[PDB]
């Protein structure tokens, strides 16, 4: 009766108004804390990502044949039983499955039978006595798996991912404070383009990343990296373009980062770096130089050489004066200067054209110069600043910026 | 049941779409007109501030421990209680507070129990029984309090202010028409740098303000000062660079301002000064001189010493004659002479290479000279002139400031 | 009464609302999960593809004779019962018939008396114990059959299939990860003109393929081919117009494959090809080409030799520029060059007025050249250009682009 009633109450139009969109611009539906799953949800055709959160012991009806645009099944603490025609349909249609569970028995055993699945997000402890990676020993049946997110407190990386990683292209491992004994086991895992070791408390960069060659996006967030001196060997990685060495204990940058000419985004924010060596400023390909929440006191003039820089975020630093050479780079799109100790912003910012959002609120800025209104694409939403600082601009220039807010 | 209904009423999606930014550039939740806090607030762990507006008898759970990014609270007419582990967490995490008390109970006694407090904004309506506030005298617990903005009728300065004499750096009062007395407390400020006594009903400069020894910015706005006379001891405020004395009734500036050779920011706008002194111009260090909407008759020719002056707002004054000595100073960047009593504009203006602001609106002029094209840093948006006088310019002179 | 209720529930107008169209541009009517078949759905003479997916207790009355365009019967998991007059009507109008079945349970029995249909599809495991390809033995009366497609995970090649296929034109075999033991038994299959082997995981080309002189399309998609050393024996054939070795791991394509002049369409995308040789492009009438998702580091010389082409797929490789090699081609219409490290578009691509599409989903272009403003034929909907990249064109050019989008 309750399942039938849930099918009855959850009408089609209220589901249509319940539809949302995700970060991937796919139609979305979050089912949170229901007795079962409505059949009118399964009657939908435009839905792309359905989100099953806290659904106790439901069975998937075969009416999922109507859910043709369904590609991402999101399973949060949901013990799901499956019908055979719906199992075949999900085998031939479903391509992204995220599994969060509190018990290792909560993960469905039919996820191994899926063949069109490429993205898996196993968040929750896979490491248990006699169930340590033996439950997921069935991901050998998975063939096209390319994204394998593991927020699972893994003490040591599984041998099963060493077996699978020939075809794996992304390995996001979050242990939330447990160190990996990598043992250079990623050599058999040759097809990775992205590696996101987040909150692993590694305290040092392992040599498995160095043995690999195909990586282009390396994230070592919150690994407690006190020293990053190994990066001299990173010239071996000819394809890396995003070295996200943020949220670590990095206090300095070795000069061998100048050998890394292939970097495009260098996310060093929320670190303890106090001085930028000029060798880091050799890399012409840097586009997103985020050094926010750090100990930088001055900005070198060689930043004018970095012509491809777009978003220079030095938020909450000790930079007192911006050099004029900072405005030599004309591609600055988002100058995040907030929470700094900038005494005065030079008028050379009027030469910049790509600037769309500049952050000056929270600074020692005495007054806003008139030339700040010379940027065409800048608007009030982009120009976030204190109201009295906004009032320093001429009412005709203020009219121009208020019009950019309006028009 | 109220909390159960509230949790169902306010889903985490609704609070996520409620998210916005505050005036301090922090992620703030403006919870307004509610019975209590929802339990789905703490699922947004990226939050940095909550604005609680008129939410009384609220009990904060320990789940606030999930708000790791939280560093600010803004309590607006909220009689809020907290739980012990939540109290410890906000003691070990919070930095900024801003509590408004329309009623005394809306000011909570728990908020002084923290020690990591840096900035406090004590807006509200304090009773005249100020020294009886033992809740105030708990600011000695705060070992990092540097900003203290009390927007309330502070007749007598608390000994709570005495207990935070050293660690404080910004001190703000909006006394709102009440005389500020018991000066020995403000004498006890040792390491205070910014004194913001806005409308403290000060009939002159208090001796307490002058017993400061480490001040950097003094604001006596809307304080009916009679004179600036004791200045023989402003020389001990060598750290002072900002003097904010506008919207006042001062009628003269004596020579004594020569004592401070580090003065940069000077405010004397909307005052009762009828003639600007030359001995004020004798000081050359002054870079910011504000005298808008004053009653100044004329500028003595000693203003040529003021070369470092980058801001001379004489706009909306009574000034009829402007000497040529002011145009010798080329560093003047922000110059406003709008709505003044001038007759003609000086042709020699081209030496002002660094001149972004020029405002001449409302003032009577006969013919705009071609020498307005001689200004280099001038901009058409920066040169606020009427459309009729915009027509009375040569086309090349029009394009000189119009075309960027 | 049940049929009356179904007839009232599914009115003629409701069916017109559900009237869709398939990939063959034929009128489809997806009837799924109905207790009974409707009569109004047979009343509509417009219907061409009668779809019956998972509809139990099916008994088709002679009102199916009311259907005019009925040439397709997608009966999936459907046990169809048809009377003699309706069966005789099917014996003169029905042409194509797809069956989805769970072994013998959902296989119709009236299909053998049908002798005038021309197309047929099958799907469902057939190699059961003690019943090795014994359930498909009744398809001998079908003489006008021309198209037979199978996806039945065959562990071995059925001898009954070899006996049946005498009158066959198109045959596609899908094993979904199972070995296909041809064992040189396809030599009898002389009449085959298209042979598709999708996911046969062969890792070797069977020697029976080299005996058929009617095959114009050879499809070996997802066969996990690494070293193609059997194309030397393909020289005996003089009919293959398009090889399909895509979604494989072919590290390199040997020299001898440049001796096939009759080849007109190369689908080799998502492979392991490092450098494609110039000698391979001695065959210059490669109208269609698929080489995306590969490891090509530069576009080689004898692309300049190519003249009789219409597209090249260069998506996701390491090619930096459009060289004069692609610029000696004067008939390219679609450029699949997205998410690449392509540094720039040189000038002569602005002569390519007949440019249907470009793909630039993440490419590293500095800016679109003004020569692209030389072609008003390419419209904003026609080309796929990033918004930040598209806006760099002159305002007159951008206005003309939006105008031609309207015009």
């Amino acid at each position: 009766l309750r399942q039938l009633n849930l099918n009855n109450e959850w009408t089609l139009d209220k589901l249509r108004q319940r539809l949302t969109k995700n970060a991937q611009d796919k139609l979305e539906l979050h089912l949170f804390m229901l007795s079962g799953i409505p059949d009118t949800v399964f009657d939908l055709v435009e839905l792309e990502v359905l989100k099953l959160e806290l659904i106790p012991d439901v069975t998937i009806p075969p009416s999922i044949a109507q859910l043709t645009g369904l590609k991402e099944l999101w399973l949060y603490h949901t013990a799901a039983k499956i019908e055979a025609p719906a199992l075949a349909f999900l085998r031939e249609n479903l391509r992204a499955l995220h599994i969060k569970f509190t018990d290792i028995k909560e993960i469905p055993l039919w996820i191994y039978s899926l063949k069109t699945l490429e993205e898996l997000h196993l968040t929750g402890n896979l490491s248990a006595e006699n169930n340590r990676y033996i439950v997921i020993d069935g991901l050998r049946e998975l063939k096209r798996l390319k994204v394998l997110r593991l927020k699972s407190n893994l003490s040591k990386l599984p041998q099963v991912v060493t077996d699978v990683g020939v075809h794996l292209q992304k390995l996001s491992i979050n242990n939330e404070g447990t160190k990996l004994i990598v043992l250079n086991s990623l050599k058999k895992m040759v097809n990775l383009t992205e590696l996101e070791l987040i909150r692993c408390d590694l305290e040092r960069i392992p040599h498995s990343i160095f043995s690999l060659h195909n990586l282009q996006e390396i994230d070592l967030k919150d690994n407690n990296l006190k020293t990053i001196e190994e990066i001299i060997s990173f010239q071996h990685l000819h394809r890396l373009t995003c070295l996200k060495l943020w949220y670590n204990h990095i206090a300095y940058i070795p000069i061998q980062i100048g050998n890394l000419t292939n970097l495009e985004r260098l996310y060093l924010n929320r670190n303890k770096i106090e001085k930028i060596p000029t060798q880091l400023f050799y890399c012409r390909k840097l586009r997103y130089l985020d050094l926010s929440h750090n100990n930088l006191t001055f900005l070198p003039a060689d930043i004018g050489l970095l012509q491809n820089l777009q978003n220079l975020a030095v938020t909450a630093n000790r930079i007192e004066a911006l050099p004029p050479e900072l405005f030599q780079c004309r591609k600055l799109r988002a100058l995040h200067l907030g929470n700094n100790v900038l005494q005065s912003l030079p008028s050379r910012v009027g030469e910049l054209t790509n600037l769309t959002q500049i952050e000056l609120r929270g600074n020692r800025l005495e007054c806003l110069p008139v030339e700040l209104g010379e940027c065409p694409l800048l608007k009030r939403s982009g120009l976030v600043v204190e109201e009295d600082l906004f009032s320093t601009l001429p009412p005709e220039v203020k009219e121009r910026l208020w019009r950019a807010d309006k028009e | 049941l109220k909390q159960l209904n509230l949790n169902n009423e306010w889903t985490p999606d609704k609070l996520r779409q409620k998210l916005q930014t505050n005036a301090h550039n922090r992620l703030e939740l403006p919870l307004i007109m509610l019975s209590g806090l929802p339990d789905t607030v703490f699922e947004i762990t990226e939050l940095q501030s909550l604005k609680l507006e008129i939410i009384k008898n609220v009990m904060i759970p320990a789940t606030i421990a999930q708000l790791d990014n939280l560093q600010e609270l803004c309590l607006h007419q909220c009689s809020v209680k907290i739980h012990s582990a939540a109290l410890s967490f906000l003691k070990e995490n919070l930095k900024v507070l801003s509590v408004k008390f329309d009623d005394m109970r809306e000011l909570p006694p728990w908020m002084y129990g923290l020690r990591n407090l840096e900035e406090l904004y004590l807006v509200g309506s304090l009773s005249h029984d100020i020294s009886k506030n033992v809740t105030l005298e708990s600011l000695r617990d705060l070992k990092s309090l540097k900003i203290l903005s009390i927007k309330s009728n502070v007749s007598k300065i608390p000994q709570a202010v005495v207990d935070v004499s050293s660690h404080l750096q910004k001190m703000c009062v909006h006394n709102d028409g009440t005389k500020l007395v018991m000066l020995n407390n403000l004498k006890k400020m040792t390491n205070l740098t910014e004194l913001e006594l806005v409308h403290c009903d000060l009939e002159r400069i208090p001796h307490a303000v002058f017993s400061l020894l480490s001040l950097q910015e003094l604001d006596l706005k809307e304080n009916n000062l009679k004179s600036i006379e004791e200045i023989v001891s402003f020389q001990h405020l060598r750290k002072l660079t900002v003097l904010k004395l506008w919207y006042n009734s001062i009628a003269y500036i004596p020579e004594h301002i020569k004592k401070l050779t580090s003065l940069e920011r000077l405010f004397f706008s909307h005052n009762k000064v009828e003639v600007l002194p030359s001995h004020l111009f004798l000081c050359n260090k002054i870079r910011y001189l504000d005298l808008s909407y004053n009653d100044i008759r004329f500028i003595p020719p000693e203003i040529g010493v003021l070369q470092s002056l980058q801001y001379f707002s004489i706009t909306c004054n009574k000034v009829e004659s402007l000497p040529d000595e002011l145009y010798f100073c080329k560093k003047l960047k922000t110059l406003k002479i709008g709505k003044n009593s001038l007759s003609v504009l000086s042709p020699k203006i081209g030496n002002l290479l660094f001149l972004s602001y020029l405002d001449i609106k409302g003032n009577h002029f006969e013919v705009l000279p071609p020498e307005l094209g001689d200004c280099r840093a001038l901009k058409r948006a920066g040169l606020v002139v009427e459309d009729a006088l915009f027509e009375t310019l040569p086309s090349d002179v029009r394009e000189q400031m119009k075309a960027d």
